[PDB]
């Protein structure tokens, strides 16, 4: 499962967690089997203005 | 007094449910013995615990 995150919400990706991304935007179930992957994309992902 | 030995069979099966029923006031080291208060402060995977 794939998508780009603001830095600070990448602790919303986890099991169990509440929050406007765990809530309203991707949610992990509680007895999750897996592994979460993130890494900084500022140079692809960022835009001047 | 002379009649005290069917007294004390009634007087231990008291205190043994009394002694059960007290337990349920005990943490046992969690954050509360109240189950809804445990709920309440703490988001699912630390209240799990």
């Amino acid at each position: 499962d794939s998508f780009v995150i603001r830095g600070d919400e990448v602790r919303q990706i986890a099991p169990g967690q509440t929050g406007n991304i765990a809530d309203y935007n991707y949610k992990l179930p509680d007895d999750f089997t897996g592994c979460v992957i993130a890494w900084n994309s500022n140079n692809l992902d960022s835009k001047v203005g | 007094s002379a009649l005290g030995k069917l007294q004390d069979v009634v007087n231990q099966n008291a205190q043994a449910l009394n002694t059960l029923v007290k337990q349920l006031s005990s943490n046992f080291g969690a954050i509360s013995s109240v189950l809804n208060d445990i709920l309440s402060r703490l988001d699912k995977v630390e209240a799990e615990v």
